């Protein structure tokens, strides 16, 4: 299910 | 010794992946704690990600981390 695998993993970056 | 017995552990595996720039080193989770041995990414960000060698990310994480010296225990 989903999609365990992608490119980047905190995009957000301010997520810290 | 080491430990990590204490609440702490994934449902199981992560997803996409982890920044190689954060990631510090690996570690297998085995004795019985979390589920199957599986590789653990840890990174400054502020809990442990959990990863089965299978996952692309995951055998190349480790891999890139074989290049340099995590200066590991002896």
């Amino acid at each position: 299910v989903e999609t365990f695998g992608t490119t980047s993993y905190y995009d957000d970056v301010g997520l810290l | 010794g080491p430990a990590s017995v204490p609440t702490t552990c994934c449902f199981n595996l992560a997803n996409r992946k982890i920044p190689l720039q954060r990631l510090e080193s690996y570690r297998r989770i085995t004795s019985g704690k979390c589920p199957q041995k599986a590789v653990i990414f840890k990174t400054k960000l502020a809990k442990d990600i959990c990863a089965d060698p299978k996952k692309k990310w995951v055998q190349d994480s480790m891999k890139y981390l074989d290049q340099k010296s995590p200066t590991p225990k002896p």
